[PDB]
RNA sequence: GGUGACCACGGGUGACGGGGAAUCAGGGUUCGAUUCCGGAGAGGGAGCCUGAGAAACGGCUACCACAUCCAAGGAAGGCAGCAGGCGCGCAAAUUACCCACUCCCGACCCGGGGAGGUAGUGACGAAAAAUAACAAUACAGGACUCUUUCGAGGCCCUGUAAUUGGAAUGAGUCCACUUUAAAUCCUUCCGCGAGGAUCCAUUGGAGGGCAAGUCUGGUGCCAGCAGCCGCGGUAAUUCCAGCUCCAAU
């Protein structure tokens, strides 16, 4: 009822392939917005289906009248699975990444050194 | 030359006492307040020989 | 008088320069003799270790004795007597035991009576009088 | 090497002959007159005076009608009525030299919570700065000595998301008032 | 032949060089190993390959100086990369998470980066800033007005108390959201969360310099105090204690 999403700073990126700007969430004493109710609330805004439409910055200041931030917009799915971070597109189950962590790899790959060109062993691994 | 033995003869027979309890003294700004107002604006009495503000009566 | 001319600045410069050779404060500072005399090499504290406890005779015109403390340095093996401050402390330190000593504030001067002694003490087996003698931290064991 | 910021210095500075007795009557009595929290929010304002007062005596020295001085002299003097302490377009320097304490204490939020009656009571007006009541323009102001822009003197007023002001009895009414209906009723 | 008291040459440095710093009426004085620039060294020297580009140390060759495994024939050693430990020491952080930011190398949009960022430790230090406010009482007072004063009307006040009283809030805790990479932290907020006996401010002082008691206990040239001046020998404004106050807080 009370939330008006108006924008700042609309660009639009030809050759990113997008739509970009500053989100200005008003909000009274109810508190923040989440990123979902943001997209479907600023998906009819301009049409494109909540789908395409990429949210992070968001930063609330006191009183918590009021908060900024950056979103964006791609002209299709398969762009966006292209020009958008992983981050971004992992944030909501599309796509996701290896859980090896940092010091198995290091582990691993100081090894396979050690070990000449015979695939087998670098395959046996860790 | 010299006995060490008296060291700490002092506070050794010094008889003990206790530090009592009341006023949980204010503080930060508060006290301060209280105390402008408790020399400044309040009692400025007709003056009686200059002060004494630890002194006694 | 002074040498006021225009192309001396440098019969200036040399004359303050040897000028202070005679100042005392910076004899102290930049000659060398200091660092290599104190035993707190140019440091501000030093920990040492407990050899004795010996009492000092003050200066006349007041009579008392003030029990101090024979500490050996570790970081140059150089001995000291440092007076253990505050009442009934001598008491607390025993033999052989690890103190931090500090100076006493005149740099050098030994203080008032204390004929001698330039060293207070600080800390005891990672401690501190300060809270030793007010009774918070106890003696540890 | 690192990213980061540095170049931190003090607001202040603490006074050399350290208790004259008639340097602790004067600042104790700025304390009072005007409900400060602490001494040194004094040598703060002092601190900060001494700086303008310094700038402006460093153009007092220079030759009239040179870039400088009556570039950053408007500057300089504009920051001041900006802030509500020169008036009308007082606005030529010397002037600023004859200025004191009692100024950038004046247009601290602080005072000007009771100056428009607001508080009641200058200490009021320091707790409800920092209890989050009152609000400048849109902002919730949390501090008592953020000095008041003279634009920005019009639009201080109870918050809108404040128990006076409106909306959301505090916690001690909510409380006391559902012993009345749980409680009692 | 060249240099020299316009101080060479010799010695020293708690000397990597600048850019700056804190101090500061003007002038200096000391510090700058300190992230920016410039130099050097990877235990120490020398020589080396290789390389445009190195005399390259996350190469090697000895030697010297160090040090590991051993089947005793031999073999592998370089934290002044990041973490960590030991020793030294007055004196200084986690075997943390990550390429998401800035950038770099590559054959390269795609990997990697202890370069770097992010957490943790962290009174090195700087900023802001709670530790209560207010009404009515009970009073304790003091400028109008009223009273010769004693008294009273009261616009003014302020002290302590009763807390009489509810109002307001945060420190916490914790639904929820953001953040971010995932958090965390911050900012947002639902819900709980102040009557002191609590949600509890300390460190030095209290002769003077120097703001603050010839208040009260005890010791009695001892203990002890005291940066200097000094106090202590039987009423200590000075020691150890108690209560009160002061400065910053
Ligand atoms: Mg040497
Ligand atoms: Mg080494
Ligand atoms: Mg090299
Ligand atoms: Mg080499
Ligand atoms: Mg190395
Ligand atoms: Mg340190
Ligand atoms: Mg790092
Ligand atoms: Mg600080
Ligand atoms: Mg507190
Ligand atoms: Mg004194």
């Amino acid at each position: 009822d009370t939330v008006t999403i108006r924008t700042r700073k609309f660009m639009t990126n030809r050759l990113l392939q997008r739509k970009q700007m500053v989100i200005d969430v008003l909000h009274p004493g109810k508190a923040t917005v989440p990123k979902t109710e943001i997209r479907e609330k600023l998906a009819k805004m301009y049409k494109t289906t909540p789908d395409v439409i990429f949210v992070f910055g968001f930063r609330t200041h006191f009183g918590g009248g009021k908060t900024t931030g950056f979103g964006m917009i791609y002209d299709s799915l398969d762009y966006a699975k292209k020009n958008e971070p992983k981050h971004r597109l992992a944030r909501h189950g599309l796509y996701e990444k290896k859980k090896t962590s940092r010091k198995q790899r290091k582990e691993r790959k100081n090894r396979m050194k050690k070990v000449r060109g015979t695939a087998k062993a670098n395959v046996g691994a860790g | 030359h010299g006995s060490l033995a008296r060291a700490g003869k002092v506070r050794g027979q010094t008889p003990k006492v206790a530090k009592q309890e009341k006023k949980k003294k204010k503080t930060g700004r508060a006290k301060r307040r209280m105390q402008y107002n408790r020399r400044f604006v309040n009692v400025v009495p007709t003056f009686g020989k200059k002060k004494g503000p630890n002194a006694n009566s | 008088g002074k040498c006021r001319g225009l192309r001396t600045a440098r019969k200036l410069r040399s004359h303050r320069r040897d000028h202070k050779w005679h100042d005392k404060q910076y004899k102290k500072a930049h000659l060398g003799t200091a660092l290599k005399a104190n035993p707190f090499g140019g440091a501000s504290h030093a920990k040492g270790i407990v050899l004795e406890k010996v009492g000092v005779e003050a200066k006349q015109p007041n009579s008392a004795i003030r029990k101090c403390v024979r500490v050996q340095l570790i970081k140059n093996g150089k001995k000291i007597t440092a007076f253990v401050p505050n009442d009934g402390c001598l008491n607390f330190i025993e033999e052989n035991d690890e103190v931090l000593v500090a100076g006493f504030g005149r740099k050098g001067h030994a203080v008032g009576d204390i004929p001698g002694v330039r060293f207070k003490v600080v800390k005891v087996a990672n401690v501190s009088l300060l809270a030793l003698y007010k009774g918070k931290k106890e003696r540890p064991r | 090497p690192v990213a980061r910021s540095w170049v931190c210095r003090k607001t202040y500075v603490t006074p050399r002959r350290p208790f004259e007795k008639s340097r602790l009557d004067q600042e104790l009595k700025l304390i009072g007159e005007y409900g400060l929290r602490n001494k040194r929010e004094v040598w703060r304002v002092k601190f900060t005076l001494a700086k303008i007062r310094k700038a402006a005596r460093e153009l007092l020295t220079l030759d009239e009608k040179d870039p400088r001085r009556l570039f950053e002299g408007n500057a300089l003097l504009r920051r001041l009525v900006r802030i509500g302490v020169l008036d009308e377009g007082k606005m030529k320097l010397d002037y600023i030299l004859g200025l004191k304490i009692e100024d950038f204490l004046e247009r601290r939020l602080q005072t000007q919570v009771f100056k428009l009656g607001l508080a009641k009571s200058i200490h009021h007006a320091r707790v409800l700065i920092r209890q989050r009541h009152i609000r400048v323009r849109k902002q919730v102001v949390n501090i008592p000595s953020f000095i008041v822009r003279l634009d920005s003197q019009k639009h201080i007023d109870f918050s809108l998301r404040s128990p006076y002001g409106g909306g959301r009895p505090g916690r001690v009414k909510r409380k006391n008032a559902k012993k009345g209906q749980g409680g009692a009723g």
